[PDB]
């Protein structure tokens, strides 16, 4: 009764007023493609990643951040649609460094995946790239900052979930760069879950650094023992030997965090 | 009459502290402030 | 009308535009300002947001949305916040200096826009947000703000009217972002200048959460005129549409560089001869003109033997309006070079919030860059069209789209210079 | 021209800092101009404070402006280094900004900065050994049709020619404050040569007030 009625690509979806675009358009199964939006933090709206056309409406809109209004047809895979997709992941990666090989995210890295499945297939870049400055956090997270990407979830996390007000950004325009500034470590008993936000292999698990690619692994959907929360996890095996511990998701105990003891 | 000559020459000598000192000046004639309800956005 | 221009001084709004009369309250009194505005205050936010409606006023800020129905946001039933009015005094296009001028020598009609607008919108006080280099400027102000006060003009029951107002004037700290109004308001709250998604709309939304309007300088400061001549008398400047007068800056090349108000959908020809001394060198020295500040698109002399400085006449163009700052360019002038420092100033004024212009305009700075000397194929020019469109309507702020324009009006306008330079650095280079 | 920081013996949480009692009472006025509940909007102008007292701003005045407004420090980082008005390195008695964007580029301000490290005999970015000076572009100013222009401190001299800001400097080293404005002859933005609007006398109070009010 409360909800409006609005179209993705043509098909009716009835949902409650103040649901993003982003979030009709899961209702029938399309996952927009996202870098900054992250459903348990406040939305941001900066990557401009989940650019998506509004039928008769000139301009794109971020599907993460726009309400939907009654009637809306979301084009999710239109040209104009595709073009932007394009377009803001070759802005992405014209800065990016060449480091998949050395990184700790290839093979499960959400840059990597949308530029294979959203991006162009070349490069038109001709100058040299950024390179940035690596900042130390403690023992546990490990930075290579020059592969950010500016999208923020780590501020956001730190700042809202943790409650620490650590993390921020310092400089501006393409220099603007994610860290604390002074030379200060991370160390919170949640610190470990701004790894796995982290889109790409910015930020990485120091004990894990180049012990194994995300395809040779087996995930065993276990419990964590370190405390009574009874936080559910993946427990990642390779050959017979424990290689790393992840959250999983739960929305009644967890949600999507494990401490840094069970990690 | 006279439209010859510049008008605005006080600012030459404005110091560091003038606009600071205005702004301490003008704290008796404001009306109070209206208040979000809490100390800040962390209370 | 026909023909727009030849402004009357009596039809001129900011008579005290080059300061030659007392900027001070006295002076400002005695030509007219602070003159029955309990009447206007009494006359109530809807009369007020008539008057505003029936002048055609369009925002003075570059955007220039219709003032009237984006001032009638505001009027609504109060929920429980405060009501603002943000008052937009960073100017920082390049080639604009007019609201500058307004602040230091017209500061009480500023002040009384202050209190008119606020009135229209129901807002309790209004936040003067004035670029920090303008230190003296602000000052100057500041000095006028307590003048009124003092006199009871504003303040608890402002003139009279039994509408209680204050104005507070806050300072930037240097970032040309901090113009966008949204930005602006971040920046008064205390955060980094970085622009907000919208919806919300600051109407809705704004300062510190609360209903707020951002007006520029020159918007609000006409308002008291509008009020008491009418909006039938500012209505009768200009063309449909497009009505009013405008404060210009004319600087580049042209003989004397100057701050005028003019009629709007003046000609361009005659804005730059009449008030600016000529093009240096003659009109035909001329190569290009931007007409309204460093985000809009240049346009060559051709084009400017007839355009119009108005809204509608500038669009058709394929430029814009916008601040109706006035650069002249003259045929000794290296256009690549002209513009690439252009793009060197958007590279360094981007926030670095989204990615479109964090990792794009600086990505259209070394092209540019390359284009200067030369150093390229003329493949990369589509390739940089390409990418200033890729910018355009994919940003959160207008930041992108201004750093895109002036890109598009050199590749528009100035091919064949691109592609003589790269020729010539091919030879020397064999 | 960094945007970490990093601790020096002149520059750390123990270098002494702290706001006069002069200063403390503006601080109240500032935070007074903001509802209460909101007294992080005071970073802004009490961080310029600081910087207006000191010179400039170490890590240690950043952190006392967190502490007095009671917001976490990174949020006060992250204005100081966001913001270009704010020195986090000592400059210069004398901080001569030139304005090299295009309006004052194509009425040659590269003369301007030319003649500037041709006097000073330094280069863009640096301070004199004495310490008097401090030179650096920057974008526009906002006085364009007064332009080549620069600000030095708080004030604009503008209009200049290579002699005029040769003048200027000189009047620094000598202690004179020379007084800012047009050096052509004009006094602010009119025209060169006369006024070609404004010379009537304007109107007084009331003039085409239409009826009804
Ligand atoms: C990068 C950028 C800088 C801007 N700078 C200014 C400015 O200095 N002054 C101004 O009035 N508007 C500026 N604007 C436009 C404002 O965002 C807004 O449109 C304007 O203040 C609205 O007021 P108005 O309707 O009276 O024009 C800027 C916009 C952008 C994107
Ligand atoms: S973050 Fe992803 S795209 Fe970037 S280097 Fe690592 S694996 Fe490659
Ligand atoms: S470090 Fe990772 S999570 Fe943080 S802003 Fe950069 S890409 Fe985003
Ligand atoms: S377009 Fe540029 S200035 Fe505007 S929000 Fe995006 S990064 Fe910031
Ligand atoms: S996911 Fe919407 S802009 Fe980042
Ligand atoms: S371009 Fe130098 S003051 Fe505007
Ligand atoms: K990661």
């Amino acid at each position: 009764s409360n909800l409006i009625e609005v179209f993705v690509d043509g098909q009716s979806v009835m949902v409650e007023p103040g649901t993003t675009v982003l979030q009709a358009c899961e209702k029938v199964g399309m996952q927009i493609p996202r870098f900054c939006y992250h459903e348990r933090l406040s939305v941001a709206g900066n990557c401009r990643m989940c650019l998506v056309e509004i039928e008769k409406a000139p301009k794109v809109v971020a599907a993460c951040a726009m309400p939907v209004m009654k009637g809306w047809n979301i084009l999710t895979n239109s040209e104009k649609t595709k073009k932007a997709r394009e377009g803001v992941m070759e802005f992405l990666l014209a800065n990016h460094p060449l480091d998949c090989p050395i990184c700790d995210q290839g093979g499960e890295c959400d840059l990597q995946d949308q530029s294979m499945m959203f991006g162009s297939d070349r490069s038109r870049f001709l100058e040299g790239k950024r390179a940035v400055e690596d900042k130390n956090i403690g023992p546990l997270v490990k930075t290579i900052m020059t592969r950010c990407i500016q999208c923020t979830r780590c501020i956001r996390f730190a700042s809202e979930i943790a409650g620490v007000d650590d993390l921020g950004t310092t400089g501006r325009g393409n220099d603007m760069q994610v860290g604390t500034y002074i030379e200060k470590m991370f160390m919170s008993e949640l610190s470990g879950n701004i790894i796995d936000i982290c889109p790409v292999g910015a930020l990485t698990s120091k004990p894990y650094a180049f012990t194994a690619r995300p395809w040779e692994t087996r995930k065993t959907e276990s419990i964590d023992v370190m405390d009574a929360v009874g936080s559910n996890i993946v427990v990642s095996t390779r050959t017979g030997e424990v290689m790393r511990i992840l959250p999983r998701m739960h929305e009644d105990i967890n949600e999507e965090w494990i401490s840094d003891k069970t990690r | 009459f006279d439209n010859t000559t510049y008008k605005n020459l006080q600012h030459h000598d404005y110091s560091t502290y003038t606009f600071l000192d205005l702004n301490l000046d003008l704290s008796k004639f404001r009306m109070p402030q209206p208040s979000s309800g809490r100390e800040s956005p962390r209370h | 009308k026909t023909s727009f221009g030849s402004l009357k001084d009596e039809d001129r709004i900011f008579t005290n535009l080059y300061g030659r009369h007392d900027w001070r309250l006295k002076g400002a009194q005695s030509r007219g300002d602070w003159y029955k505005t309990k009447e206007i205050l009494l006359k109530g936010p809807d009369w007020i947001l008539g008057e505003v409606k029936t002048s055609g006023l369009r925002g003075r800020g570059g955007a220039g949305f219709p003032t009237g129905l984006k001032w009638s946001f505001m009027n609504k039933p109060s929920d429980g916040r405060p009501k603002y009015l943000v008052v937009n005094a960073d100017e920082g296009e390049p080639g604009t200096c007019k609201d500058r001028e307004i602040i230091r020598h017209d500061p009480h009609k500023l002040v009384e826009g202050c209190l008119v607008g606020g009135r229209a919108m129901g807002a309790r006080a209004a936040y003067i947000y004035i670029r920090g280099e303008f230190y003296n400027e602000a000052s100057n102000l500041q000095v006028a703000i307590r003048e009124a006060y003092e006199a009871g003009l504003i303040g608890k029951n402002a003139c009279g009217s039994g509408y209680d107002f204050d104005v507070f004037v806050v300072r930037g700290a240097g970032a040309y972002i901090c113009g966008e109004e949204t930005a602006l308001i971040e920046s008064i709250e205390g955060k980094q200048g970085k622009p907000r998604l919208k919806p919300p709309f600051p109407a809705d939304v704004g300062v510190f959460g609360c209903p707020t309007t951002v007006a520029n300088v020159e918007t609000v400061a006409v308002s008291p005129t509008i009020c008491r001549r009418g909006g039938a008398w500012f209505a009768s400047f200009g063309r449909e549409r497009n009505s009013g007068t405008k404060l210009f800056n004319i600087s580049g090349h042209v003989n004397n560089p100057c701050t005028v108000e003019e009629e709007m959908s003046v000609p361009l020809k005659e804005l730059i001869e009449k008030h600016a001394g000529g093009v240096t060198g003659g009109w035909d020295n001329l190569l290009a003109v931007i007409p309204g500040g460093s985000s809009t698109p240049l346009i060559p002399k051709s084009v400017c033997e007839t355009v119009l400085m108005d809204f509608d006449a500038l669009i058709q163009a394929q430029t814009g309006l916008g601040t109706a700052a006035v650069i002249v360019m003259d045929r000794s002038t290296d256009i690549v070079k002209a513009i690439a420092r252009l793009i060197e100033f958007y590279k360094h004024e981007s926030c670095g919030q989204c990615t479109p212009c964090r990792e794009g305009v600086d990505w259209m700075n070394k092209v540019m860059a390359r284009f200067v000397r030369g150093d390229a194929r003329p493949a990369e020019i589509d390739s940089l069209w390409e990418i200033s469109k890729q910018i355009e309507g994919h940003t959160i702020c207008a930041l992108g789209d201004g750093a895109a324009w002036p890109v598009q009006g050199l590749i528009r306008h100035f091919r064949p210079e691109l592609e003589e330079r790269m020729q010539q650095f091919a030879q020397q280079h064999q | 021209a960094l945007f970490v920081h990093r601790d020096t013996p002149e520059n750390n949480p123990e270098t002494p800092f702290d706001f006069t009692p002069e200063n403390y009472k503006r601080i109240e006025a500032i935070v007074k101009n903001y509802p209460e509940g909101h007294k992080a909007a005071a970073v802004l102008p009490v961080l310029d404070l600081a910087q207006r007292q000191n010179g400039w701003l170490p890590i240690s005045a950043m952190n006392k402006v967190a502490e007095i407004l009671q917001v976490p420090p990174m949020r006060v980082y992250e204005v100081a280094t966001f913001y270009t008005m704010y020195n986090r390195k000592p400059v210069g008695k004398y901080h001569i900004q030139v304005c090299t964007t295009t309006p004052c580029m194509l009425r040659n301000s590269d003369s301007i900065l030319e003649a500037i490290q041709k006097k000073l005999g330094i280069k863009v970015g640096e301070t004199t050994p004495d310490k008097l000076f401090t030179l650096i572009e920057v974008e526009c100013l906002g006085a364009c049709v007064n332009a080549p222009m620069v600000q030095i401190n708080d004030n604009y001299y503008e209009d200049l020619t290579p002699k005029d800001i040769e003048e200027i400097i000189d009047e620094l080293k000598a202690g004179k404050i020379p007084k800012p404005g047009p050096r052509s002859g004009r006094f602010s933005c009119e025209p060169a040569g006369g006024l070609t609007s404004l010379t009537e006398p304007p109107k007084g109070p009331g003039f085409g007030v239409q009826a009804g009010l």
